């Protein structure tokens, strides 16, 4: 059954047509009586073959780009991860219980994107840019891709400007440059967000005293956090006045793991609006260790092989391609910056874990928060 | 000569699936039309799985695969002595073709029960930590298991270098021809050993079978078997061989690569189920043959690298089960200044004193007993609790004895000198000496003691009572440092 | 309309020639010895759904009719479920007739949305002195109960049910996730005698709903029985508008049962053999336990630590959701102190002066300081002497010992077998009393 | 029971149908009627896109897919071997094996001569 | 080209040729008559091996139903898949061949229960292996029965006396509770369980007939020499007048060792359901889970933490929750379980050891360090 | 467990004759936890466990005196004069191992000469379990000794 033997079946070799013409006058009458049992055929649209584990296998979709926003007829978005020869496997940005086999999958024609601009400032969005604060749609905004490549070597400069945190232990001992990545790493309940919240409140005090180009527009991304904590944080930012300069991207613990995996890229794209227009950004990825757990879930459900801690192996590239987008741009690109503060939760002080040591070899420094200095009342418990 | 033809279905990661070739045998050398060889390993019902002896970049889909009719073989004979060959026979030292040689199979059935005799004659390593405590007979497989840089290669090289010193003094029959199989090593590293072996002179008796890290994984899996087939020429024709498989740990990793890419299901640490059979097929070919089969021997030295002293490793546990003895080399003993870093409490020799020098069978019996008394009393004075002055005697004498077993890396001592050195330390003659200069005190004990008293101990093989008194009466007419 | 395609243990494949049921929908196997309810886990393709059974699949034939209910598992909710024992699919196990249902609610539900959430973070007053001072309970929070056997955990459960019903006017749901049937019967009979469950005509005056999934139930029935406890508590929150208590007894067995249904559905296990979806299978439960604008659900969840290993991924994922811990100790119970809440090991996130005020904070920070200074000198009392140490250091010993005694309290549900009457202690009387 | 032996043995699951198709066509002496009726169906998929929709499209129901092939293979060119194979390949959705079962039918036919 | 969509096929059935052969060979002019395979209540063996038969047909078989091969060897339909049935074989699979006829018996797994089982040594399926004839005064009962619910139970109050002073003082055991005898190898596990069975022989001749307790010893994965040593000990003391012995030894098939704790429990559930008191001892629960891990890996069910099945907690909990103390309106009978779990190097963090510790009420930990100190029973 | 169980259940004493089986069992990394030795333990009537720590001390045969278990060690099988000596030797060798935690730290001066006597008694018992083998004359260098059963009970 070699391939030289099957392409011989292209050319006709019957020389006898006594049932080629017999069924050709009976096929169309046979198809016509079974028409209400045919689903309409599908070529450029998609139809769900199989849905489960938060991955849909979609028949059709002949012209999807790889990594493109597809929209189910239930209104739920997906991303075409693997285009295969027979199907296209999409990952569902939302609850997979509303997708059925036989559902139409539509093409949006655009690689996965979020609204960026000035009108996303002040708002609480989900991991896909849809606002969950209830105060309407996002106006004065435009769509930009969430998987933009980081700027290269020649598009950068060294960090010069000092981006004050407002925390006494931080700005004295481990001071933060303005295009820098700084890991906030510590155990549970050690004031990880406290250091990142005080950085955001401090920019509200400084933005009203600087001449419009040294202003820092913060972005807070919550991945795997409880909704109540996120809601208690938007109340704190609204009552301090820090919500005027802050975007709040939220993918809570009840959300789908592709919505939590994508939420730091969605928030980085919104903070890259200020980096790419000469302004200055500040992004906090609170529990980037929870974003790797959400990506570990999608990789295991895609039956990708486990790793050192059952992580996909490309979980370094998950965080490296994310945190490389926090740069200080050169003068010909505007001079804008983006300062990242990733947060990693550590189990019992063990910093030799897989995801902890990955982000240490990505970021420029660390803010170690010791759980024994925190119990003694030394807060912020800066090691 | 009808030649069966197989069309390549797909080729990837050094493995080519071939359609056809129904006549091909399991383990048969095939030939691609790109010139690169191959071996048919798993004959499935719809295709043949071929491991590629070389770079699979030249193989395309639909290439013609010819079978050669023959199971994989290598040139064996005396023409391989002195030459550096690759994983299957072919010389890579740039000295032309292998003249005066004969092609024999690399997968031979090991000699059975009725083809053996007892391992009785000794193979002297020249390392006196080995030849006293863990002595090795001719026909015995001995593991050199250790850490990443514990001098395991040095112990093996000193066995090869010492055979050249022995081959110039023995008759033609009892000469040992060494084979060094380097699996997965650096090519620069192999070239430093051929440079050492021509400078030493050991390259006259040495075959160097080199499957480096750039070679294909079926060239490093197959190189221990091809070196053993070259070494089994001397065993089968009445002479004596010495095969050293440096990093059988790296052969199993190359065999795990072919097994995982031929889709064989993974076992512990993603290793093939028959991995034990990988090394027990190879090491059981190291035999001492009977006098009906020539009396020839083949002595094996597998080398296994552990990770953090973890001898509980999958491949490490397999080879400790196969081999007779074990030379365990420790990292913390290496840096304490004990070179070679041999763990005397963990190193055994299952042949034992049946195949060792009789001139050290009586002298090194009290050596390993006083070192057994030295070990547990050093654990208690590690704390600094108290002293007994009979505990402190065995703690002081064993410190001379540990300092006595230290040796230079590239110099292998003759058996007669080692027994005299161990006699001077076990008969108390190296007391009244500081513990620090025993590494330099024994140069006096070898030089000042007469060069004609080593000849009597070499020819008799044993300290006779007419020599046991005569040399201890010469171990007093010597000037030691400090004193 | 659908027929059984495969039966592989507790995992059933059903084939639907028409349209498929939704994922998490409920399927009833038409014709079986016991009522067999399947829950759709995935759409396999080729018109086949994969289901996890809520009962035994023995006696199931390929080709058995399966009727889709068009909805997830729907359970009776309302005040008529109070004092009843209910299983995962809503049937009465207490053998007291049908359940008088106010409504039938789907047990699968998204969490309350962001605008519905509460931003206020206040304290749930419990009437127990040691968990109102030293480890306060957040209204709408999750509380780890590190009890065991003989530390008076069951008396602490029934007193929390009593004081929340008496003071705050909210009801309680007990979700016995994977409980032993001997221990689930021991709780039912202890609730009958202590007055929190009444039987017969006085059934409406009972304060707790028991939702039981036993250990001999299949792993699908135990993995969903905590969501049946949510849905009863969510009716009281969203329709009755109450401050509900929930008791997910052994939140680890919720994790352990959901880890079994992932393994039976062919999913590749995550680090330490847990399901890849452990964070989202646990977080999907815990995000419905919150405060909304209608009312709140506060859950007291018993926490088992697997190998005495807090860095195990089942407690470490659970502790990210927990807002307080109440540790019950045998050492406190051997001193006659009831409740046996350890005053130093018990923690709360509600214990900082920005939610409970500086007066309440400094008392609890001061009380915990005194007992810490008393219990690190207990290896210098026994070897030096009681009258050895200083008059100031023994002033703390006299002060701590009458605080360590003062954390005791008589319970109202325990007065039917102890004689002493129960005493609800208010929050201001606890701060000023300490 | 006993069938004729296939001349050369083949691989499975598509070449195993062609072996059994050759054996019931060697018993009935229909080794070139059933062969040429296969070649008509190789052509019939090239003409009609709705006939090859009954082999590639996974959303056609199996009740439809077996009641088109049974209701167009009637009254002309039956042979009871092409007719019974192609309702079996339509019951299991294996109608896309029709190219691959024809090629292995030719190797059995060429070795028959 | 327009024919490239059919270049490679895909099949939703591995056994496509066994459906094609059921439509092509009845189309031959000869074999239209008298030659057509029955599939509803019969089956054909497709594949055999390692005590698993993959069986085509058996369309109306139930999950867990006992089926019979044509050689007389029995089996249980355990996987019911879309095209075949995975059958775990109740003997050696050497007598089974490809193409053998598998008949369904219509019955889920049954054991004889009743007063006729007392004194008899049966195998894992209830058939007597002591050679004293068939079980006479018995009736057939199901093997996997639902455990009694909340309302069917009452509080464990009546004490069960082991006769062991370390147990009856420190770890008191009641009629209707399930106590784990967990320890290492040769720590006295059986010593504690045989002392329990022997002591109920002493207690039964001094109490009225409603208070007597009838023991059942389930020997899973032991050797026949040890089991025969234990029948000889039970006969010398006289404890066989109240003891049933269910013995699925090491040479028995893995489905026999898996089903023997359920077979012994159903024999012991007779006394619980009729108001009397039972004492069920599983000699090795861990051995049973090793036998169940064998069938599931061979039926290609997905492996767990130690390659065990996902329901291996449901394996032991559904068994052990059948040990109850019943309420007064169900006779008031009881069943006391003593599962035995062998740990290796004394860790209770092992997968099966953590499962049975969760299910049971207490544990009797036997430590090998105390065993060499003269303490016996080496109870921790 | 069932491949091993099919083999061992044939090695039995029947009513026709008797097969006295002696099986060496290799444990992979001095690990009796490993499932291939651990399955074999339930099949045997006498499990002589050899230890590396007894072998490194020079005591040969390196039999672990505590871990070796037989079913012939009941008092109603071998008598009481054999059972109490064996149960007494195991008690002194276990007490010494609980003392050797403190001997290797402190050094045998604070045991109040009840526990100092059982250290010297067990050290004599440890060497008295060692014995020259007639097949290890080429190894040990000493002629082998056959000790009768009465002379073992009388000695210990
Ligand atoms: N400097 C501080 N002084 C006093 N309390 C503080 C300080 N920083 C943080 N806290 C409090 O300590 C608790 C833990 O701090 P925070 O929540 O910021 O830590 P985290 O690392 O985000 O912990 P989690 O893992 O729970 O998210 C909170 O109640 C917080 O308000
Ligand atoms: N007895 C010795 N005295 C001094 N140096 C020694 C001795 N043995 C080895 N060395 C040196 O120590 C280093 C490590 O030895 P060697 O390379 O032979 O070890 P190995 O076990 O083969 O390690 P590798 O993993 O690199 O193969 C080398 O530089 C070697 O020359
Ligand atoms: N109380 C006791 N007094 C004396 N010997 C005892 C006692 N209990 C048990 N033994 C003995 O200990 C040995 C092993 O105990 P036993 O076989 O009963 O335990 P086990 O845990 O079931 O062992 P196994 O792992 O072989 O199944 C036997 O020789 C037995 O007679
Ligand atoms: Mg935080
Ligand atoms: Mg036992």
């Amino acid at each position: 059954a070699d391939a030289k033997a099957l392409d011989e079946l292209r050319k006709p070799k019957f020389s006898s047509k006594y049932l080629i013409q017999h069924v050709s006058q009976k096929l169309i009458p046979a198809v016509k009586e079974w028409e209400k049992s045919y689903q309409p055929p599908v070529i450029h649209l998609g139809r769900v073959l199989s849905v489960g584990d938060g991955i849909a296998r979609v028949y059709g979709l002949k012209s999807v780009q790889a990594g493109e926003l597809v929209c189910f007829d239930s209104g739920v978005k997906g991303m075409a991860l693997n285009l295969q020869a027979d199907h296209v496997g999409v990952v569902v940005f939302g609850n997979d219980s509303v997708i059925h086999q036989g559902d139409l999958v539509y093409r949006t024609g655009q690689i996965v994107n979020v609204p960026i601009g000035p009108g996303t400032l002040g708002r609480v969005t989900d991991g896909l840019g849809q606002p969950i604060d209830g105060k309407g749609p996002l106006t004065n905004v435009r769509s930009s891709l969430v998987e933009v490549k980081a700027p290269g070597i020649i598009a950068r400069q060294s960090v010069r400007e000092p981006l004050f945190t407002g925390v006494k232990a931080v700005d004295a001992l481990v001071p933060i440059g303005r295009g820098q990545r700084e890991l906030i790493i510590g155990d549970r309940q050690t004031g990880k967000t406290a250091v990142a919240i005080d950085a955001i409140i401090h920019q509200k005090n400084c933005n009203e005293q600087v001449p419009k180009a040294q202003r820092v527009y913060c972005v807070y991304v919550a991945v795997g956090q409880k909704r109540s904590t996120v809601a208690q944080l938007v109340k704190l930012f609204t009552q301090t006045g820090a919500m005027r300069y802050t975007i709040m991207v939220s993918a809570t613990a009840s959300d789908a793991a592709p919505l939590q995996f994508l939420a730091p890229y969605s928030g980085c794209a919104m903070a890259e609006y200020f980096r790419d227009t000469g302004k200055h950004g500040l992004i906090i990825y609170d529990d980037l260790s929870k974003q790797s757990v959400a990506y570990r879930q999608m990789s295991l459900l895609l039956r990708r092989p486990p790793g050192r801690e059952a992580f996909p192996g490309d979980v370094f590239y998950l965080h490296s391609r994310l945190l490389e987008r926090a740069a200080k741009l050169s003068k010909e690109l505007g001079g804008g910056s983006l300062t990242a503060f990733p947060v990693i939760e550590t189990q019992a002080g063990d910093v030799s874990a897989y995801i902890a040591t990955n982000v240490i070899s990505i970021t420029d420094g660390q803010i170690f928060l010791e759980t024994e200095l925190f119990y003694k009342g030394i807060r912020p418990a800066l090691n | 000569p009808v030649i069966h033809l197989g069309r390549v279905l797909s080729v990837g990661d050094g493995i080519a699936r071939v359609y056809g070739l129904k006549s091909v045998q399991a383990g048969e050398l095939v030939c691609f039309d790109s010139g690169v060889k191959g071996m048919a390993l798993n004959l499935q019902a719809d295709h043949v799985g071929v491991v590629v002896f070389g770079n699979d970049s030249v193989i395309h889909q639909g290439d013609l695969v010819y079978r050669t009719g023959q199971i994989v073989n290598v040139p064996i004979g005396p023409g391989t002595l002195g030459r550096v060959t690759d994983g299957l026979g072919q010389p890579i030292d740039g000295k032309g073709p292998l003249t005066n040689v004969r092609s024999s199979l690399v997968e031979v059935k090991a000699p059975g029960i009725i083809a053996r005799q007892s391992v009785r004659e000794p193979l002297f390593t020249g390392v006196k930590a080995v030849d006293a405590l863990v002595p090795i007979g001719r026909g015995q497989r001995e593991l050199i298991i250790g850490d990443r840089q514990t001098g395991k290669t040095a112990v093996a090289i000193d066995a090869i270098i010492h055979q050249k010193n022995c081959n110039e003094q023995v008759p033609k029959a009892q000469r040992v021809y060494c084979v060094y199989v380097a699996v997965g090593q650096k090519r620069s590293t192999v070239a430093q050993l051929v440079k050492l072996f021509t400078q030493t002179g050991a390259m006259r008796y040495t075959i160097m079978v080199s499957a480096t890290a750039s070679d294909a994984a079926p060239l490093q899996f197959l190189a221990p078997y091809s070196g053993c087939a070259m070494a089994e020429y001397f065993r089968d024709t009445g002479k004596h061989g010495l095969i050293i498989y440096d990093d059988l740990s790296k052969q199993s990793v190359a065999y795990r690569q072919m097994s995982l890419l031929l889709r064989r299901p993974p076992g512990r640490e993603a290793f093939p189920g028959d991995v034990f059979y990988l090394h027990s097929r190879l090491l059981e070919r190291a035999a001492k043959l009977s006098k009906e089969l020539g009396g020839g021997s083949l002595t094996a030295f597998p080398v296994i690298e552990t990770q953090a002293g973890d001898v509980s490793a999958y491949i490490a546990t397999n080879v400790i089960s196969i081999t007779d003895g074990q030379i365990f080399l420790e990292t913390e003993l290496f840096y304490k200044g004990i070179r070679p870093a041999l763990n005397v409490g963990l190193s055994v020799s299952r042949v034992g004193s049946a195949a060792q020098f009789p001139g050290m069978k009586q002298v090194a019996g009290t050596l390993k007993l006083e070192l057994a008394q030295y070990r547990e009393v050093a654990a208690f004075a590690q704390f600094g609790s108290d002293l007994d002055a009979a505990t402190q005697y065995v703690l002081e004498r064993g410190a001379r004895l540990t300092e006595m077993l230290k040796q230079k890396q590239f110099a292998p001592i003759p058996i007669e000198r080692q027994t005299v050195a161990v006699y001077a330390a076990t008969k108390g003659f190296l007391d009244k000496v500081r513990v620090q200069d025993i590494v330099a005190a024994e140069e006096a004990v070898i030089s000042q003691v007469n060069p004609a008293v080593f000849k009597i101990l070499k020819a008799n093989g044993k300290i006779t009572p007419a020599l046991d008194a005569h040399l201890k009466a010469e171990l007093r007419k010597v000037k030691l440092p400090g004193a | 309309a659908g027929y059984v395609s495969q039966v592989i243990g507790p995992v059933v494949d059903v084939r639907f020639d028409g349209e498929l049921p939704s994922i998490l929908s409920s399927l009833e196997v038409e014709g079986h010895s016991v009522r067999l309810v399947l829950e759709v886990a995935q759409h396999m393709g080729d018109n086949t759904v994969r289901c996890i059974a809520m009962d035994s699949t023995d006696g199931l034939v390929r080709g058995q009719k399966v009727v889709d209910t068009g909805s997830p598992i729907k359970v009776p909710v309302g005040r008529g479920t109070l004092g009843r024992i209910m299983n995962v699919i809503g049937e009465p196990v207490d053998e007291q007739g049908p359940i008088d249902a106010a409504d039938i609610w789907s047990i699968h539900r998204e969490a309350p949305e962001f605008t519905e959430q509460s931003t206020e973070q206040e304290i749930l007053v419990t009437g127990i002195k040691v968990v109102d001072l030293l480890a306060p309970y957040q209204r709408g929070g999750k509380i780890g109960l590190f009890g065991g056997a003989g530390v008076g955990k069951t008396v602490l459960i029934m007193e929390l049910i009593n004081n929340v019903a008496k003071a705050h006017g909210g009801f309680s749901v007990f979700a016995g996730v994977g409980e032993r049937t001997r221990e689930g019967n021991d709780l039912y009979r202890e609730m009958i005698e202590s007055g929190v469950i009444k039987l017969g005509a006085e059934r409406g005056n009972s304060k707790c709903t028991l939702v039981y999934g036993q250990m001999n139930e299949p792993p699908g029935a135990r993995a969903r029985v905590a969501l049946t406890g949510l849905t009863v508590a969510e009716y009281f929150r969203d329709i009755e508008g109450q401050d509900v208590l929930l008791f997910v007894d052994n939140i680890f067995r919720f994790t352990q049962a959901n880890s079994e249904v992932s393994a039976l559905l062919g999913r590749i296990p995550s680090a330490v053999g847990y399901q890849p979806t452990l964070a989202t299978d646990l977080g999907g439960l815990q995000e419905r336990i919150t405060t909304t604008t209608k009312g709140s659900i506060t859950s007291v969840q018993a926490v088992y630590v697997p190998a005495d290993d807090l860095t195990d991924p089942a407690p470490a994922t659970t502790f990210a959701h927990l807002d307080a811990t109440t540790v019950l100790s045998r050492s406190i119970a051997e001193l006659g102190i009831y409740p046996a809440v350890d005053p130093l090991d018990s923690t709360s996130r509600m214990l900082n002066p920005n939610v409970i005020g500086a007066e309440h904070y400094n008392v609890a920070r001061g009380v915990q300081k005194v007992l810490q200074d008393y219990k690190n000198l207990q290896d210098i009392i026994a070897i030096l002497g009681m009258d050895e140490l200083s008059e100031e250091d023994k002033l703390t010993v006299a002060r701590a010992r009458k605080i360590q005694r003062f954390l005791s309290q008589p319970f109202q549900v325990a007065e039917v077998f102890t004689g002493t009457p129960g005493k609800y202690v208010d929050l201001a009387d606890t701060i000023s009393g300490f | 029971l006993k069938l004729p032996t296939a001349p050369l043995q083949l691989s499975g699951t598509s070449a195993q149908i062609a072996t059994l198709l050759w054996q019931v066509a060697a018993k009935e002496n229909q080794l070139d009627k059933v062969q040429d009726e296969l070649y008509q169906f190789i052509e019939l998929f090239k003409q009609h896109s709705e006939l090859r929709r009954l082999a590639t499209d996974p959303f056609v129901p199996t009740l439809v897919r077996t009641k088109i092939i049974s209701s167009v293979l009637k009254d002309s060119g039956a042979s009871e071997i092409t007719k019974k194979l192609f309702e079996a390949l339509a019951d299991e959705g294996a109608l896309s094996a029709l190219l691959e079962v024809t090629v292995n039918y030719e190797e059995l036919m060429l070795a028959h001569k």
